[PDB]
């Protein structure tokens, strides 16, 4: 009734996007059939946001999945939710793109993404008031990065009114050793700051971290770290999927969060952080998750908050808890550090509760911040980019695609110059 | 008997609209499905009830409402709810996207696709009208639809109907139960736009609302429903002089008149007692004295401000039940000698009292309890200006960033709306400053 | 003090008590403003348009 | 955590005040404009009362009591001594006083009726204006105040006043009063007395370091003579009203003072109380008084923002924490006022 359309791109892209239809699908009580079997008309009332219907009473993710390979496809066909997915909203080329950006972007990219543009297009066409889209893909290869933003930016010609909403997976060396990735990133942040309007940063320097420190898992896979990442996609699309008052759509989420068109980059939090298949035994008291969430081991961003200050902030407590207990907390919380908050920006935090628990948990929360403190990931690619582009190493797996090193020159200029904004305002004062 | 219209806009408007009218119906004993066993002249008639319901053949009374919202869920709720037969689809108007928290939004990108359609539903209302005085407007000042959609609307209204008197039921916005950090945006925005277009306007804060519902309804955490209702009291106190037999009040041109002599400023202060909660055991019935007394309590206002470093333009009071002239006029004598009431030199230091004896009518199952009398004081008092000194304060610090601006700007807005806006604010903030203080 | 104006009637009465004495836009500029806003939006989208067209 | 803010870098007092805050590490300082603070100590001029109270999660509590100019501004004191039944024109502790305008509300006319039944009397005639001057002439001050520009007050001058010997001195007596978020009315053990060093020259008016006991003006032209600063203090002046006078400095003095502080705060209690508010108030005033020859006890201003006097500043703002604030917001884990209540029945 306010549809959203998703779009999953890439190795990345389409891992997580899957982990985030079997956690919502399980949420929304639909079934690897597309059948409903729940016991809540909670569960319903806006099923239609990301569900479309079907003969015989059928749910449908409104989901496209778009990759340069087949391989990660045909595990998304044939894993647990795989036939649940609409089959012709399945977009694949043959060739990959090798890590590389401009492969993604401008070369074997664009041979592909006019057929995603026709499967976006009728799948816009069937929704009563399409709200917008959202994307999950990651910046640090070349699929879900270069094609990823080559279709942000197309869908914007084509919807221009429509609010772009994007899950981006940031890189980090203590995950992946491929050295190109800085390149990719810096020129993906590039097209972000320009055409989405909320980004959710997913630094897989934090994921890991949390995963080994806090979890105690000596082996991190790509499974523990999705498990982050799908958990906090639950919590942050929560009060699109429920009923409810705070930031029920697209639009007012943005309006809410970025008081500056540039910046709408998002650090992500989660309490009470769990590790796969193990149970919780004890529920949090809504005390602990409120200081939980808000710490810096709950970000899903590797950045310290304690070194910025937050703009905004939207918070939402799942479960069956006592909202007198969630106000007090939250608003404690604000008046125990509220030099870490914006005093030009008033009442800049804002709370909302939903009845539904995920599963697995009786009391969660999730945390979406939009802090000054986020800059630290963007310098951070920006040094690792600049140790190589001041030798203009690896370029020529670019130039090799068209490109010239003038584009490279002018995305490290803009991603410093976001940087430098984050800085303005960290810094502002009444 | 002269009609008179309701329009309720956004999600607040109609929410409180619904309340209001559910308490009217209860208050002139009409039931869901619209029919009135008291009402002897069926198919018509000019009763004093017939200022907000109109008749049909078939016996049935329908309020003089219209509904508008620019999403779809929350009329959807009236539409299919326990009033749903009371009114005629043709009054519950809706969109399909929403204002999105937006005063730009709502009044130049969305107001324009749907102002015309409106209009033309308050027309077909007042055609059934004999001699229509004007409309009462239910809205919030922070909604998208609520400010914006509302502004444009009023302006609308002045150019059709010129010689017609319009009133405001306005939200003013509290951080306990706010939805978006741009309410002072929009408040202000739509409060300059409005303001030359409405003839009195009653200011309803929820953080006042909220506290007192926890406070005296023993509420642990305020819901809408809780607010509501407790809203729609203080409303159907003041219009009941509209909707009942009486010699005060008894036209929205007395409104003006007896709350209102100097025209930007028709921002009058509403003071509710007594908030009893239903759960209470036991209940010591209070006096007129101590209900009278509790008027000049600003625990019991609608707006949290300090009267007492103030100046009046005028004060009525509107009492509820069992009282009889004697016992005001005893508590007024003893009320005046305790407490700090300085009227302006240019205005005579009284008050026009209202006796309904009926006593008020509570929604069964609600929080509040049945009373013997109660009383709502009107009295417009510069300390009011108090929340607009707050809201002035917060655009300030915002706007001064120019944070959010672009979301405004972005509909079609200029920026310089805002500082022509709040040159409007700083004029008015100096206007009761004038007329209230000295030195 | 003085009581005056004195009402009565079945429902009510009502009376004054005195303690002491004393001592706009046409339909056209409207339609106008909001197309001047609107030509402002088809403004800042086509710049956009021209600006992906690059 | 409790947490305060400032907005009077110039407050002698409050300067005070924030150190021992700070001290006990449990008050930490915020910007003057956060607007999330338990504690607001104000400005002394459009303090922002209308913001106050409207910090859900924060009781909030500042250090003015809003309406209590009427008390400490000159003009407003002398309407309001007048106009209030409980103080009235009768009202024997207030110097017989008169407010006037320039002509660029008054009652100049009801001012010489007084003037003109004293040179129909041919006692004393001394007034002095509210820059002040002294003058057995009218006109020599009504031409005074127009050629000035603001209101003033003409208030008859106490020529027979108390003189301390050696010296044959004049004084005021200067009483700290703090009134916490109760109205509780605590008057501070410690007062002062502000000598003058020069003989009080009677037949002359001019030479005026005799005939104002202000601590600057005294200052900028014998000081340090008898005493520390032109500063007597009370262990002091009780000792010499007990050898010289026979009495005490409680009983021949301090009853009619804490019976005047008690008149002019209850008086204003109903305007300015914050028992029923959203936010709460104390204040510190200073109270001035002049004594007579008789020991007759006069009210001469109400100070909403005093100084203290440098040996007592730390006592007295220890106290200000100790009872206006602490009492409010407590801590974890000898009484330097006295209270001033008194309920007799009648
Ligand atoms: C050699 N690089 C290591 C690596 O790629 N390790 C791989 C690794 O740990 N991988 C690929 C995990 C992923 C999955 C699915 C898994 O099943 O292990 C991590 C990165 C999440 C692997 C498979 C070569 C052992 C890495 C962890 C990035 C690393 C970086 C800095 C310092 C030390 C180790
Ligand atoms: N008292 C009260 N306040 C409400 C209610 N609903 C919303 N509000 C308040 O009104 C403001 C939000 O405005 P809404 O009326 O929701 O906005 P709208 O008019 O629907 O505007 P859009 O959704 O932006 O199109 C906030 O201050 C809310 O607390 C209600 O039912 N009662
Ligand atoms: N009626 C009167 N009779 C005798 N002396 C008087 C008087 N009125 C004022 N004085 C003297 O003048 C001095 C200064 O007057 P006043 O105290 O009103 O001014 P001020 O407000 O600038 C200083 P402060 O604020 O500390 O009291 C007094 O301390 C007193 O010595
Ligand atoms: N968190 C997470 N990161 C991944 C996953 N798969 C790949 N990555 C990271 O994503 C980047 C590689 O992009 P990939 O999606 O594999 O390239 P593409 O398929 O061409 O888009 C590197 O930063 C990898 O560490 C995953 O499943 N989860
Ligand atoms: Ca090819
Ligand atoms: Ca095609
Ligand atoms: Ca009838
Ligand atoms: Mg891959
Ligand atoms: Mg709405």
């Amino acid at each position: 009734m306010r549809e959203i359309v998703h779009i999953q791109a890439g190795q990345c892209g389409n891992q997580i996007g899957a982990k985030f239809w079997e956690v919502i699908s399980d949420e929304h009580g639909i079934d690897p059939t597309g059948s409903y079997h729940g016991d809540s008309d909670l569960q319903l009332e806006r099923i239609n946001v990301y569900y479309n219907e079907a003969a015989g009473n059928k749910y449908v993710p409104r989901a496209i999945l778009v990759d340069l390979e087949p391989g990660t496809m045909d595990s998304v066909r044939s894993g647990p939710f795989g036939q649940i997915f609409r089959p012709d909203n399945f977009v694949f080329g043959q060739s990959g793109a090798g890590n590389n950006w401009a492969k993604g972007h401008y070369t074997e990219g664009a041979e592909l993404v006019d057929s995603v543009l026709d499967v976006v297009r009728k799948e816009s066409e069937s929704c009563d008031c399409l709200q917008g889209f959202q994307l999950t893909h990651s910046l640090g290869g070349g699929t879900g990065s270069g094609m990823g933003t080559l279709l942000i930016s197309k869908i914007r010609e084509e919807y221009p009114d429509r609010i772009m909403n994007t899950f981006s997976v940031v890189p980090s060396p203590k995950v992946s050793d491929t050295v190109v990735e800085p390149y990719n990133a810096t020129l993906s942040v590039h097209q972000l700051v320009e055409n989405t309007d909320e980004t959710y940063c997913i630094d897989n320097e934090a994921l890991y971290d949390i995963c080994f420190r806090t979890l105690k898992l000596t082996t991190p896979t790509y499974g523990d770290l999705n498990h982050l990442v799908s958990a906090t996609m639950s919590g942050v699309t929560t009060c699109l999927r429920f009923p409810g008052q705070l930031n029920a759509d697209l639009r007012k989420l943005a309006v809410n969060m970025v008081p500056f068109p540039r910046l709408h980059f998002f650090m992500p939090g989660f309490a009470p952080l769990t590790s796969r298949g193990s149970q919780q035994y004890r529920a949090l008291t809504v005390p602990e998750l409120t200081q939980q969430m808000f710490d810096a081991k709950n970000m899903m961003a590797a950045c310290d908050p304690r070194h910025g200050r937050y703009l905004t902030v939207a918070a939402v407590f799942r479960g069956r808890m006592s909202m007198k207990e969630v106000d007090e907390q939250m608003l404690n919380v604000q008046n125990k550090n509220s030099s870490y908050f914006v005093e030009w920006i008033p009442n800049n935090v804002k709370t909302a509760v939903c009845d539904i628990p995920p599963r697995g948990l009786k009391m969660s929360a999730t945390f979406i911040g939009n802090s000054t403190a986020i800059q630290e990931l963007f310098k951070r690619i920006s040094e690792q980019f600049t140790a190589m582009f001041r030798r203009k190493a690896f370029l020529h797996w670019y130039t090799g695609e068209g490109m010239d090193e003038m584009e490279f020159t002018e995305a490290e200029s803009n991603m410093n110059d976001l940087v430098s904004e984050y800085q303005q305002y960290q810094d502002a004062t009444a | 008997m002269r009609e008179c219209i309701s329009i309720h806009v956004g999600q607040a408007g109609v929410q409180i609209g619904n309340a209001c009218w559910e308490l009217y119906c209860l208050e002139h004993g009409i039931q869901p499905d619209g029919q009135m066993p008291s009402d002897k002249t069926i198919g018509g008639g000019d009763d004093s009830f017939n200022t907000f319901f109109s008749e049909t053949g078939a016996g049935k009374h329908v309020p003089r409402a219209v509904f508008v919202d620019l999403e779809p869920t929350v009329i959807d709720e009236v539409r299919t709810g326990t009033y749903r037969q009371l009114f005629h689809p043709e009054q519950l108007i809706t969109g399909k996207e929403d204002a999105a928290n937006n005063y730009a939004r709502g009044h130049y990108t969305i107001g324009k696709e749907i102002i015309d359609l409106v209009l033309d539903r308050i027309r077909k209302l007042a055609d059934q009208c004999t001699g229509l005085q004007g409309f009462l407007v239910f809205h919030s000042f922070g909604g998208g639809t609520g400010s914006g959609f509302t502004s444009l609307l009023m302006e609308r209204l002045s150019v059709d109907y010129g010689k017609k008197s319009k009133l405001e039921f306005s939200i003013y916005p509290a951080p306990q139960v706010s939805t978006a950090v741009v309410e002072p945006y929009n408040s202000i925005l739509t409060t300059h736009t409005t303001l030359e277009h409405s003839d009195c306007a009653f200011m309803v804060d929820n953080e006042a609302i909220y506290d007192i519902c926890r406070r005296n309804l023993d509420i642990e955490r305020p819901t809408y429903t809780n607010l509501n209702r407790l809203i729609s009291q203080i409303v159907s106190s003041i219009t009941a002089s509209l909707r009942f037999d009486g010699a005060l009040n008894v036209d929205l041109t007395e409104f003006q008149t007896n709350l209102v002599p100097y025209p930007r400023i028709h921002f009058p202060l509403a003071t509710y007692a007594p908030v009893i909660s239903a759960e209470k055991a036991y209940h010591e019935q209070l006096s007129v004295a101590e209900i009278t007394n509790a008027c000049f309590e600003p625990a019991n206002q609608m707006v949290k401000c300090d009267p007492r470093h103030g100046k009046y333009m005028a004060c009525c009071l509107l009492y509820r039940g069992d009282v009889v002239p004697k016992d005001v006029n005893a508590a007024i004598a003893t009320i005046k000698t305790k407490r700090s009431i300085q009227f302006v030199d240019w205005c005579p230091t009284g008050f026009k009292v209202g006796i309904n004896y009926q006593p008020p009518t509570v929604v069964p199952g609600g929080d509040l309890a049945k009373v013997q009398r109660a009383v709502c004081m009107l009295s417009n008092t510069t300390a009011i200006a108090e929340a607009w000194a707050r809201l002035d304060h917060k655009f300030d610090l915002m706007y001064a960033k120019r944070a959010f601006v672009h979301w405004y700007v972005g509909e079609g807005m200029e920026e310089g709306e805002f500082s022509e806006a709040r040159e409007d604010m700083a004029a008015l903030e100096k206007d009761y400053e004038e007329v209230g203080v000295d030195s | 003090m003085e009581v005056i104006e004195l009402n009565k009637c079945t429902s009510g009465q009502s009376f004054e008590v005195i303690l002491k004495p004393p001592s706009d836009p046409s339909l056209e500029e409207i339609q106008k403003k909001l197309e001047a806003a609107e030509e402002r939006r088809k403004y800042q989208e086509a710049e956009l348009l021209k600006h992906l067209a690059e | 955590m409790y947490t305060f803010v400032v907005r009077d870098e110039n407050s002698s007092v409050y300067a005070e005040v924030s150190r021992l805050l700070l001290a006990t590490g449990q008050w930490k300082r915020l910007r003057k404009d956060n607007p999330r603070f338990n504690l607001m100590l104000g400005e002394r001029n459009r303090l922002p009362f209308g913001r106050l109270g409207h910090e859900p999660g924060l009781v909030q509590l500042v250090n003015y009591y809003r309406g209590a100019d009427k008390l400490c501004r000159k003009a407003s004191l002398v309407k309001l001594i007048k106009t209030s039944p409980e103080l009235s024109e009768s009202c024997t502790w207030f110097p017989e006083s008169y407010v006037i305008y320039p002509t660029n509300t008054d009652e100049r006319e009801v001012f010489l009726a007084a003037y003109n039944r004293r040179r129909e009397g041919r006692e004393g005639n001394v007034w002095i204006a509210k820059g002040i001057l002294i003058s057995s002439e009218a006109s020599e001050l009504l031409d005074f105040i127009d050629e000035q520009g603001q209101v003033h007050v003409i208030q008859k001058y106490l020529e027979k006043p108390l003189l301390l010997e050696p010296g044959h001195r004049k004084f005021d007596i200067r009483s700290w009063v703090l009134v916490d978020h109760l109205y509780n009315i605590y008057l501070y053990r410690e007062g002062v007395l502000r000598t003058s060093s020069e003989p009080y020259n009677s037949a002359n008016f001019q030479d005026k370091t005799c005939h104002l006991t202000n601590h600057c003006i005294q200052k900028e032209y014998n000081y340090g003579r008898y005493e520390e600063g032109n500063e007597m203090f009370f262990e002091e002046f009780n000792q010499y009203l007990m050898d010289a006078l026979n009495t005490t400095l409680e009983n021949s003095i301090l009853l009619q003072i804490k019976h005047i502080i008690r008149s002019c705060l209850m008086c204003i209690e109903p305007a300015i109380s914050t028992k029923h508010l959203h936010y709460q108030s104390f204040q510190l005033f200073g109270f001035d008084f002049m004594v007579d020859e008789e020991l007759k006890v006069w009210l001469i201003e109400v100070n909403g923002a005093p100084a203290c006097a440098q040996k007592l500043y730390a006592e007295l703002c220890q106290g200000i924490v100790d009872v206006a604030i602490s009492s409010v917001f407590p801590l974890a884990d000898t009484s330097i006022f006295i209270k001033l209540h008194h309920h007799h029945h009648h």
